[PDB]
């Protein structure tokens, strides 16, 4: 069964850094494509980050483009998610999320849990 | 008093390549020699249909000028079934470097 | 391509031969059929084309 | 669709001058004899037109 | 390589055995258009493409001269007039891993 | 153009008697052959039976004479596949196949979804 669980988050204030860390059990970090979402509260959903094992190597919002990291690692099997600088604008839900094919070309958004981080000025 | 390759100046980039061919080994003497000529090496090319032929005789001669009176009869040496098309051509000589 | 996946999903290697001739010479030719010679008797021989 | 019309895809060589061929054998595409029995290298010869 | 990527090798100037890979039985799926699979060790091509990829077994089928799909359509599509074969075998012994 | 869709199967007990329902549309069922095939995980595909307008109705394998029945039905465009006395060594994916032909002597082996079968001892 393929679980994925998201930790790190919190409350911070200004210019400060923080680490996620999304792990990923029943499936190997090297595939197509991881992506990171941001959820605001009482805003609208849109596409954050994700990185890619084939092809541009990553792609990013034009509002994180700067001051924000990633990396993976297959032998243990996690993806780190560095974020330096943190400004006001950054205080919503990280949700990490994969994708998989199904035999009748159905898609299957495997969704994660996500964790709030705050920052205040 | 030793010769080894050091330059290949013929070509920058090979690209997109259709043919490789290898004859037998060998190892020629490299060093420069002075004196009269001792040997003739003739050859044929031609490029018809398809097929680059390349006919090759080698004859030695005790001689200084022109070319020896008796008659010789090139063979075969080897056929390209390559299929390119040539209307030009150039010989690559090997320079010497010393002191 | 998981193990316990099924077979419809279970990865498969293909190679596909594309088969061209041109104004050029054949190159790739298939292995010739060699039948033992026989002498001194009236045969049908076929040797190189 | 009507496919009430049949035509012999497979057989071991050319018909010759007006013949008639009627049999249903499955033909021996490989070297497993078909025995009647379908699968790889054993196909029905028989067709319908589409 | 991948699929998108479909590896692309060029066969010339040697002997190709079909016979064997015909009579092998190690593969699952073998059809051949436009060409006579008895004939193939009877002719001689100028130049023979090799195209090697692995998908999955459902869209094996689909790598065929008319068919669609997702790897038809946007990784690798035949011709209607296609002249040569596909050779597909699983490759579960060594395609498979932990997770 | 041509659709198949099947339906029936499931998980049953040796000894009994099951439907499989092929539902064709697209073309009339009575036509050159019907077949039905049969695949399992870590074994290449066999032709298990097929059906006939011309000359033998109806042709199985050696090994599955007097067990399993085949049908038309003209008026719903239908195939039905009556199985009695199964094997556990029967567990397997069918599906309802049909061979067309193209224009440019290209053939296609229409096939369905398929019913996974499962008989315990
Ligand atoms: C790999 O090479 C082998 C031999 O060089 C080919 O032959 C078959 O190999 C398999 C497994 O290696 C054996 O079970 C068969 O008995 C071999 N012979 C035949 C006639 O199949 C093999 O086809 C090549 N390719 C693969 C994918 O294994
Ligand atoms: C001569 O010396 C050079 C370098 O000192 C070396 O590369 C070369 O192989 C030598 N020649 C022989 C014949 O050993
Ligand atoms: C390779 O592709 C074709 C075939 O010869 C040719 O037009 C091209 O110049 C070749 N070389 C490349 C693409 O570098
Ligand atoms: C050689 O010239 C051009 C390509 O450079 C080609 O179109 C032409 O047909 C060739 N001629 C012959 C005689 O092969």
């Amino acid at each position: 069964q393929v679980q994925l669980v998201e930790s790190g988050g919190g409350l911070v204030q200004a210019g400060g850094s923080l680490r996620l860390s999304c792990a990923a059990s029943g499936f190997p970090v090297y595939r197509d494509r991881m992506a990171w979402y941001r959820q605001a509260p009482g805003k609208e959903r849109e596409w954050v980050a994700a990185i890619y094992s084939a092809g541009q190597q990553t792609r990013y919002a034009d509002s994180v483009k700067g001051r924000f990291t990633i990396s993976r690692d297959n032998a243990k099997n996690t993806v780190y998610l560095q974020m330096n600088s943190l400004k006001p604008e950054d205080t919503a839900v990280y949700y990490c999320n994969v994708k998989d094919v199904g035999h009748h070309y159905e898609y299957y958004d495997y969704w994660g849990q996500g964790t709030q981080v705050t920052v205040s000025a | 008093k030793s010769w080894m390759e050091s330059e290949f100046r013929v070509y920058s980039s090979a690209n997109n390549c259709t043919f490789e061919y290898v004859s037998q080994p060998f190892l020629m003497d490299l060093e420069g020699k002075q004196g009269n000529f001792k040997n003739l090496r003739e050859f044929v090319f031609k490029n018809i249909d398809g097929y680059f032929k390349i006919y090759s005789k080698h004859t030695p001669i005790n001689l200084v000028r022109d070319l020896p009176q008796g008659f010789s009869a090139l063979e075969p040496l080897v056929d390209l079934p390559i299929g390119i098309n040539i209307t030009r051509f150039q010989t690559l000589l090997a320079l010497h470097r010393s002191y | 391509f998981q193990p316990t996946n099924g077979v419809g999903y279970q990865p498969y290697r293909v190679v596909v031969l594309s088969f061209e001739l041109l104004h050029a010479p054949a190159t790739v030719c298939g292995p010739k059929k060699s039948t033992n010679l026989v002498k001194n008797k009236c045969v049908n021989f076929n040797f190189n084309g | 669709g009507n496919y009430n019309y049949l035509y012999r895809l497979f057989r071991k060589s050319n018909l010759k001058p007006f013949e008639r061929d009627i049999s249903t054998e499955i033909y021996q595409a490989g070297s497993t004899p078909c025995n009647g029995v379908e699968g790889f290298n054993c196909y029905f010869p028989l067709q319908s037109y589409g | 390589a991948s699929v998108y990527a479909w590896n692309r090798k060029r066969i010339s100037n040697c002997v190709a055995d079909y016979s064997v890979l015909y009579n092998s039985a190690s593969f699952s799926t073998f059809k051949c258009y436009g060409v006579s699979p008895t004939k193939l060790n009877d002719l001689c091509f100028t130049n023979v493409y090799a195209d090697s990829f692995v998908i999955r077994g459902d869209e094996v089928r689909q790598i065929a001269p008319g068919q669609t799909g997702k790897i038809a359509d946007y990784n690798y599509k035949l011709p209607d007039d296609f002249t040569g074969c596909v050779i597909a075998w699983n490759s579960n012994n060594l395609d498979s891993k932990v997770g």
